[PDB]
RNA sequence: ACCCUCAGAAGGGAGGCGAAAUAGAGCAUGAAAUCAGUUGGCGAUCGAGCGACAGGGCAUACAAGGUCCCUUGACGAAUGACCGAGACGCGAGUCUCCAGUAAGACUCACGGGAAGCCGAUGUUCUGUCGUACGUUUUGAAAAACGAGCCAGGGAGUGUGUC
RNA sequence: CGCUCUAAUUGGAUGGAAGCAGGGGCGAGAGCUCCUGUGGACCGAUUAGUGACGAAAAUCCUGGCCAUAGUAGCAGCGAUA
């Protein structure tokens, strides 16, 4: 379905938390943001420990529940929510005006935000969001 | 007792009241609530269907433990309070009777206002175990009715 | 055909530059409600002020948000304290002989509630003739 | 009283008396807790000392309050620039001049505007702060003690001596 | 600051007192005061007195009232009617 975005961000080879922090800041300023190519988004560090943290979040829960997303679609969306006061009116409106996508459903190419890009030629210790999702058990639909 | 809580123009209106009725007040709120807006004749047919058990009265406020009824629309709980329905029929017999005497078409008149008020309790006492006694009271109900021309 | 008030209703006093400055200050600054602690929490506890005596009382200890405690620092300016919002000093009147000595430029008059329609009519006409405004006038059909 | 209704000396309706029946029989007045109906505000995706202070929505017969908004201008405490020019710094940036200038809370004046309009009141939304009250206690939101709610009642008094 | 009754001085009320309900104004505040409705006969102020004079609390007292709830009971017994 259509979503009229003011800003379209390209998450490809970009440090997740840094994109997320900027997308949150913009959503609270009234912008309708759309994060694109989230499967190709990046997160630094040793893969074994990163996956361990995300696997623990999946195993955590009870009857009240702890719904933790396995797909890179929802993982990026949850990362943004943690940077937004989603329980408050202004915060929920900001969050609901942000959507994360697998690939690029638009004709326009996304913009790469400043300070978010990771130089692959300078880094080897990082993981792609899709690689985390495959290890978590999600169905590769990208 | 009570007095009519709503203004009424005598030229286009018929009135009626019930005094110190020993019936359930909780049932009376539910019946009043449901018959309001209906025509006097529609209300008589409705209350007769309740006594027969063919039409349930929605219990929206006093419903703790009340089982669900399929015929209740927009709500779930309901019952068939015959005692208070028979008393409301006496109120509608009086109202339509007062109406016809004034030259109106009683049955066809709209129920503009209908409300039940708890006027008191007929005190009672029930012996319990351990040499103690507790209350066993009967509610005393008043109910006003204002019929109006369509 | 319509209702009209007796006397000089639209009359305003002549105050010095300083007394008008202080009157405008009292009106701007205002003061807090000064209602008793937790009056809103319990019906048996009225709005009337009582000093919070409790050793652990949040209001007594001056916790922010628990309401202002009565202090002398809250007093209105001496030069304007007790004046009617118009700027007039009030004089309570019971009869016609109570209007004597009243300066209609500085003071306005307030007829006591008990005083009946007969005596009120005589007080009102004698007040208008003496150039004194009646704060609580009779509204006659003119 | 009369009439209608009703199983009816009930009750109800209409009617009569009286200044007043909302003075109609435990019948002067008629508070609160609280109940029925109803009005305003909120409301079935959202968080809990229930508020105080700020600021917005919606709501308001009169009376007892009459203020309030916007251009501009005057005054102008502490504070206090942009731009530009000159000069330093690896750099972020800084010093000098412009300048204690423009600005600067309050208050006032001219012109224009508002009367649900300003205040105020009801409710609700946003911001800030906020785990009752009283008592016990070194330490009470306390998993320490008391209260279901309201009204009324409820605790330094007398004599003698010093 | 407020309450009771006494006194002196001095006022208000059937052209509507006290009380009560809702509302306006003042006082840092105790509280004062006005408007409207109700009520239908009493009510103040100042000064000097008087005191069975002020409540949110005491598992406080008495009365009234809500939720609990249209819920438990109206079955169980060698007499199942
Ligand atoms: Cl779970
Ligand atoms: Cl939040
Ligand atoms: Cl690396
Ligand atoms: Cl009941
Ligand atoms: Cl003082
Ligand atoms: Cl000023
Ligand atoms: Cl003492
Ligand atoms: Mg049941
Ligand atoms: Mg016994
Ligand atoms: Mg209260
Ligand atoms: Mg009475
Ligand atoms: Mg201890
Ligand atoms: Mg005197
Ligand atoms: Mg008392
Ligand atoms: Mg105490
Ligand atoms: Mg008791
Ligand atoms: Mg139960
Ligand atoms: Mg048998
Ligand atoms: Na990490
Ligand atoms: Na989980
Ligand atoms: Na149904
Ligand atoms: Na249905
Ligand atoms: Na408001
Ligand atoms: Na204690
Ligand atoms: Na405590
Ligand atoms: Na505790
Ligand atoms: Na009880
Ligand atoms: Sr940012
Ligand atoms: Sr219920
Ligand atoms: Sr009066
Ligand atoms: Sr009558
Ligand atoms: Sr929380
Ligand atoms: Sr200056
Ligand atoms: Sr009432
Ligand atoms: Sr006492
Ligand atoms: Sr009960
Ligand atoms: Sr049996």
């Amino acid at each position: 379905a259509e979503f009229d975005a003011d800003v379209i961000v390209d998450a490809r080879d970009c440090i997740m938390g840094r994109v997320a922090s900027q997308v949150a800041e913009q959503a609270l300023d009234g912008e309708t943001v759309a994060v694109v190519n989230a499967e190709r988004a990046v997160i630094t560090g040793r893969e074994e420990q990163i996956v361990e943290k995300y696997e623990k979040r999946v195993d955590i829960g009870n009857d009240n529940g702890y719904f933790y997303p396995k797909r890179p679609d929802g993982i990026f969306k949850r990362t943004i929510r943690g940077m937004l006061p989603h329980k408050k009116q202004r915060g929920r409106e900001a969050f609901e005006s942000v959507r994360v996508y697998l690939g690029n459903p638009y004709d326009e190419d996304g913009e790469v935000l400043d300070g978010t890009s990771l130089d692959r030629l300078s880094n080897i210790k990082f993981v792609t969001l899709g690689e985390i999702s495959e290890t978590l058990g999600a169905n590769k639909t990208w | 007792g009570i007095s009519y809580s709503v203004e009424a123009d005598p030229d286009t209106t018929a009135k009626a009241m019930l005094r110190e009725r020993q019936m359930s007040f909780k049932h009376s709120k539910a019946i009043a609530r449901e018959i309001k807006g209906k025509t006097a004749g529609e209300a008589v047919d409705y209350l007769e269907a309740v006594i027969e058990g063919d039409q349930p009265v929605p219990f929206k406020q006093h419903n703790s433990g009340v089982g669900h009824k399929s015929k209740v629309d927009g709500w779930d709980a309901g019952r068939y309070p015959e005692k208070a329905s028979k008393a409301f029929l006496d109120l509608l017999e009086n109202a339509v009777g007062n109406a016809d005497h004034q030259g109106f078409d009683g049955e066809a008149m709209t129920i503009k206002h209908v409300a039940a008020h708890k006027v008191g309790e007929q005190q009672g006492r029930k012996p319990r175990a351990m040499g103690r006694a507790s209350a066993w009271n009967s509610p005393q109900v008043d109910v006003e009715l204002i019929l109006e021309e369509p | 055909t319509e209702l009209q008030a007796r006397g000089l209703t639209e009359k305003t006093p002549d105050l010095s530059d300083e007394d008008a400055r202080l009157l405008t200050q009292r009106h701007r600054v205002g003061k807090p409600q000064f209602n008793r602690q937790d009056h809103h929490k319990k019906k048996r506890v009225s709005t009337s002020w009582r000093k919070p005596r409790g050793q652990l009382s949040k209001q007594r200890r001056g916790i922010k948000g628990k309401g202002d405690t009565v202090e002398a620092g809250f007093r209105s300016p001496t030069a304007v304290r007790g004046k009617h919002p118009s700027g007039f000093e009030e004089v309570r009147v019971h009869n016609v002989d109570d209007l004597e000595g009243v300066d209609g430029d500085t003071e306005a008059v307030r007829i006591a509630s008990k005083v009946g329609a007969r005596k009120r009519e005589r007080i009102e006409e004698e007040a208008e003739d003496a150039g004194i405004r009646v704060l609580n006038p009779t509204y006659v059909e003119v």
